[PDB]
């Protein structure tokens, strides 16, 4: 059950071309489990909704996510194969 | 994302549906481009300028079906 | 077989706006996005999708319409 990213598929992803590529895949997890996953940028932030709250999630430029996640919950980040 | 425009994702019940939301986000003002993303193919991603997500929301329910705000970046 | 298809579409927000709704509805697309220095193309990625009637489509309810790339 622990998380590995390494062994984790892509996510299914978009790049919208009207904006930058972003450098980062991140994955959210309760419990260990995938319960999705995205693209993000590095040295960026976001609001997204993790389990049943809001959560400002900083990213540094190695695309390792930061944020006050609710328990059980965890979203991680990993360089795209490019970047 | 970083520049002028606006990233949001919404989970839309979509079960016919599918065409009905990703044409609504569509045809909204301001938008460049609109993505069927997920692990489950139930989330759209929306990228523009001038939107107004809370707004799309209370569209989405009353056109299509429940829909839910999962991300601004 | 993913696909992509680019389609310049005369869009004379109006045109644009009626122009992504139409591509958006279609059958088996996952995708679209306004594209180009006028931003009068549009790219559209999914599966099952025809161009030909999507092309169709366009030119009876938007403008004249024409395929740059299948692939």
């Amino acid at each position: 059950r622990a998380i590995d990213l390494s062994r984790e598929r892509d996510p299914n992803f978009f790049d919208h071309p009207g904006i930058p590529v972003p450098e980062c895949f991140w994955f959210m997890f309760k419990n260990n489990v995938r319960q999705d996953a995205g693209t993000c940028y590095s040295s960026w932030k976001m609001d997204m909704k993790v389990g049943p709250n809001w959560v400002h999630i900083k990213s540094d430029d190695n695309c390792n996510l930061s944020g006050d996640f609710p328990p059980g919950w965890i979203v991680l980040g990993k360089k795209r194969p490019g970047f | 994302g970083p520049g002028l425009k606006q990233k949001i994702v919404i989970k839309v019940a979509m079960e016919n549906c599918r065409s009905k939301a990703m044409a609504l986000v569509a045809s909204t003002g301001g938008v460049d481009s609109v993505a069927l993303v997920g692990d489950l193919r139930d989330k759209i991603e929306v990228v523009g300028y001038g939107i107004d997500p809370i707004k799309l929301i209370s569209a989405l329910r009353k056109k299509v079906g429940d829909a839910e705000l999962l991300q601004v970046s």
